[PDB]
């Protein structure tokens, strides 16, 4: 999903 | 003050929305750019909220969870102590490239919904909401929505959203508390009525969309589809202090 893609993402 | 020390330090900076104020409103062009901005602010919630004290103890499927289900909340709640710090709540101050007026709100066909922000936001100056509290009741918000069946590790959570009213009380504390806790908390719960009438709207146009064509955006088409409709359905409620 592009939600759980952008937190992993994020440090 | 550690915990406020936090809380400033990663408090996230100023963000736009992209909008060509050179151009006559539309509908169409206002709410394209209020779902830009959403995503821009949602990518700072992220990294906000990943930074919070105690927040990594979180399961990480409901670290997940709860920014997607008090995001709006949290920009609500966030827009609405912008508009009153910078115009002193005349507009609704969305970004500093997106501020609205009355025409606007009237335009974005979210009048009512905008009215009540504006409401909101006059209420920092009338109950003279300081920065500091300002940013503890914020983080308590990140806590305040979960879904009636329970989180993965729901024991967790609930020491967590304990220690944010603990520290809440406390600069208050730092009666007259008494009352003040009673206001802040009232204001808190007022928050969440308005996230679900924005849901609701979205929603809304999300579907029709086909007819009214906008189109929606990546983490918005998503968050709206697979999320959203678990609030507006009620499998997620807010946690409120006070009864409705
Ligand atoms: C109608 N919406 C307003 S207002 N915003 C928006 C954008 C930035 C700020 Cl700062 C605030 Cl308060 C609202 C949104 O993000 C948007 C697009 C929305 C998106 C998904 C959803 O489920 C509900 C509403």
């Amino acid at each position: 999903g592009a939600f759980q893609n952008l937190f992993q993402s994020v440090r | 003050p550690i915990f406020l020390n936090v809380l400033e330090a990663i408090e996230p900076g100023v963000v736009c929305a992209g909008h060509d104020n050179n151009q006559p409103d539309s509908f169409a062009a206002l709410l394209s750019s209020l779902n830009e901005l959403g995503e821009r602010q949602l990518v700072h919630v992220v990294k906000w909220a990943k930074a919070l004290p105690g927040f990594r103890n979180l399961h990480v499927d409901d670290q997940m969870a709860v920014i997607q289900y008090s995001w709006m909340g949290l920009m609500v709640f966030a827009m609405g102590w912008r508009s009153f710090t910078n115009v002193n709540s005349r507009m609704l101050y969305f970004a500093p490239d997106l501020v609205f007026n009355e025409y606007r709100m009237h335009k974005s066909r979210m009048y009512s919904q905008c009215v009540r922000m504006r409401h909101l936001s006059q209420e920092f100056g009338w109950l003279q909401i300081t920065p500091q509290e300002f940013l503890c009741m914020k983080a308590l918000l990140l806590f305040s929505i979960i879904p009636v069946d329970g989180l993965k590790n729901q024991k967790f959570f609930d020491e967590l959203r304990m220690n944010y009213i603990k520290e809440l009380d406390r600069i208050i504390a730092c009666t007259s508390c008494s009352r003040r806790f009673y206001q802040l908390t009232k204001l808190l719960d007022s928050v969440q009525p308005i996230a679900r009438e924005l849901h609701q709207f979205t929603f809304d146009l999300l579907i029709k969309s086909h007819m009214v064509s906008v189109d929606f955006p990546e983490m918005m088409a998503e968050i709206i589809s697979v999320q959203v409709p678990k609030i507006l359905s009620g499998k997620v409620k807010p946690i409120y202090f006070h009864t409705q």
